[PDB]
């Protein structure tokens, strides 16, 4: 009689029973000796990590250039149309995002899994809520102040959009803490089908269920923002922000659907890298589909920079 | 001492019975239903082609592209006719000439809708000087040039995936009790995606070029059809994938078959059917 993997013929000792070779030790059939269940984690020389590294490097350089260029033109009405220092509150946070990808490479423990689970997905909610409330401005601020001026004009006068964004941040903190309690920070070990000799180690939300644990309110925010932006696709022309918002939302949606479809089937030891890829890509979406164009308008054409032109366009 | 995997002898059996061959034949109910769908597809497509060579000089058709449009329609007919290489007894030529010969025509035709979308975008968004230049350039051979470029890319990719992994026939003796399943096997989604890449790229490009264009005030817009046609292709592939991953082994050949039909039925109802219907009613419209 034989015994299937995980139970080795105890030829090291009494051979009557196919005792279980403890810990990583493991054998297929009879097979007196025991092997090692080597664990694998995202490595360096692996080409996919280098691809993601370039993707995360060029985009970060782009955001840094846009940061400096915007900062040095505090007077030009383009920089003043972004809402003011609020836009900077956006940009700075995005850097942290790209700065964290090197958390997804290296051996995984609680030290880095805490960041992976709690820090990175904090920003994304706020950074999409900013655009959501931005569309809220573009359309509502005059639509309801012109459709419901009876109270709206004074009701939204004092509770500026900042608090409405703050409540979304609050919900995000609540959900993050609830999930963290619901699960553990324990790193997770799994078995690689390519051969029993290999195994996997990852942070806890690696399961697509725990990954989707957060891609619900964020998707809700993205859809609402896209709706409002499309509402004013071309009828308004504040500084041509509805168009860019629409493009960024479309890219987000395509990335989400692509990842869902691919993970339906599974690809062995690829989920880590595919996940990092989608995260970096959805950051590039914003970093060079919302802020790049305004850098181009500021640094190539003064057709907007002139005070007269923008005092002309604000009214319309 | 059990009748060889060629024979699976059920319990309490002193005499073995050979496992019959198992392959999706040409008489199953499913294949008959899908071939009827094929008949409908071919009928509508050929009606379209006749119409498009009927009013060739008309202004409506002239705006659509004409000879590029006819090339597109004939290539769609070709792909629809290429839905009969999947069913039947596994054979080497049919195994090796099933996917590439069903994906080449789609790209060779979709090049054309990409041309239309690019021409719309040239005026809709770009500045005036580049708009004039591109209007004066793309209107000419440039269209046939891009068609040829797509065709060359698709053939190169086909050859690469071919040599890398030519699908082969396989026999499984332990999938169902009393039958040996002979079917053509592939390698995960590698070849699938490699053969899917180009037309997906073109479809996305058309969608992003023509999504935002303001609907023509009080007139039919050339953007609505392209957008609603591209979403059909995207949804079709994204929606069958789970099915093909989660279905009975034998009916697996029978899933790819279906997709190419429904997808085309979408396009011929989003870009060609509306123009054809107008043309039908052109004499009555004026």
């Amino acid at each position: 009689i034989d015994c299937l993997p995980g139970t080795f013929l105890n030829h090291t000792e009494d051979e009557y029973e196919c005792q279980a070779c403890p810990n990583n030790e493991w054998s297929y059939q009879s097979e007196t000796s025991c092997f090692k269940r080597q664990l694998v984690f995202l490595e360096w020389h692996e080409a996919p990590t280098i691809a993601v590294a370039l993707l995360a490097a060029l985009g970060f350089l782009s955001t840094l250039a846009i940061l400096v260029i915007f900062w040095r033109h505090f007077q030009t009405p383009i920089v003043r149309s972004a809402g003011g220092p609020m836009c900077f509150l956006m940009l700075t946070l995005l850097l942290v995002a790209y700065m964290v990808v090197p958390v997804y490479v290296g051996p995984p423990k609680v030290s880095t899994c805490l960041c992976r689970q709690a820090l990175f997905p904090l920003c994304f909610t706020i950074c999409i809520s900013c655009i959501a409330v931005r569309s809220f401005q573009i359309v509502c601020a005059f639509k309801m102040a012109s459709r419901f001026p009876r109270a709206y004009s004074y009701w939204v006068r004092y509770q500026g959009p900042y608090v409405s964004m703050a409540f979304i941040t609050v919900l995000k903190m609540v959900i993050v803490v609830i999930g963290m309690l619901a699960t553990g920070l324990s790193p997770t070990t799994r078995t690689d089908p390519d051969d029993p000799k290999i195994t996997i180690v990852s942070c806890n939300p690696n399961y697509r269920n725990s990954l989707l644990f957060n891609t619900s309110l964020d998707l809700l925010l993205s859809v609402v923002g896209f709706s409002f932006a499309y509402m004013g696709k071309e009828l308004p022309t504040n500084y041509n922000e509805a168009k860019f918002i629409t493009l960024s939302m479309t890219f987000y949606f395509t990335s989400s659907v692509s990842l869902c479809t691919f993970m339906s089937a599974y690809s062995g030891v690829l989920v880590t890298i595919v996940d990092l890829l989608v995260t970096v890509l959805n950051l590039l979406a914003i970093s060079l589909g919302y802020f790049g164009p305004k850098c181009y308008m500021i640094l190539f054409y003064p057709e907007r920079n002139t005070p007269a032109y923008f005092n002309s366009m604000i009214q319309g | 001492t059990f009748c060889g995997q060629d024979e699976w002898s059920p319990e309490r059996s002193t005499r073995c019975f050979r496992r019959r061959s198992r392959f999706l034949a040409w008489g199953e109910p499913a294949v008959l239903l899908l071939l009827l769908l094929l008949s409908l597809a071919l009928g509508l497509v050929l009606a379209a082609l006749g119409l498009f060579v009927h009013h060739r000089d008309s202004p409506l058709v002239q705006a659509s592209g004409g000879p590029l449009a006819c090339f597109g329609l004939v290539c769609l007919g070709l792909v629809c006719l290429s839905v009969l290489l999947f069913p039947g007894q596994p054979s080497p030529a049919r195994c090796l000439a099933q996917q590439p010969l069903s994906h080449l025509p789609l790209t060779g035709c979709l090049s054309t809708l990409f041309l239309q979308a690019a021409e719309i975008f040239v005026e809709s968004e770009l500045p005036l000087s580049w708009a004039d230049r591109l209007s004066g350039c793309l209107r000419g051979p440039w269209a046939w040039l891009v068609v040829l470029l797509a065709m060359l890319v698709e053939v190169a990719l086909c050859t690469w995936y071919l040599v890398a992994f030519p699908p082969e026939v396989v026999t499984d003796w332990h999938m169902l009790p009393t039958e040996a399943l002979v079917h053509c096997r592939t390698r995960s989604w590698v070849s699938f995606g490699l053969a899917h890449a180009t037309n997906a790229t073109l479809a996305f490009l058309c969608f992003l070029g023509t999504f935002l264009v303001r609907s023509q005030p009080g007139c039919y817009n050339r953007a609505r059809g392209l957008t609603f046609a591209m979403l059909a292709y995207f949804i079709t592939w994204v929606s069958f994938v789970p099915l093909l991953a989660n279905v009975q082994v034998v009916l697996r050949p029978a899933v790819q078959m279906g997709a190419l039909l429904l997808c085309v039925l979408g396009i011929l109802a989003a870009f060609h059917l509306p123009r054809c219907y107008l043309l039908m009613r052109q004499p009555g419209l004026n």
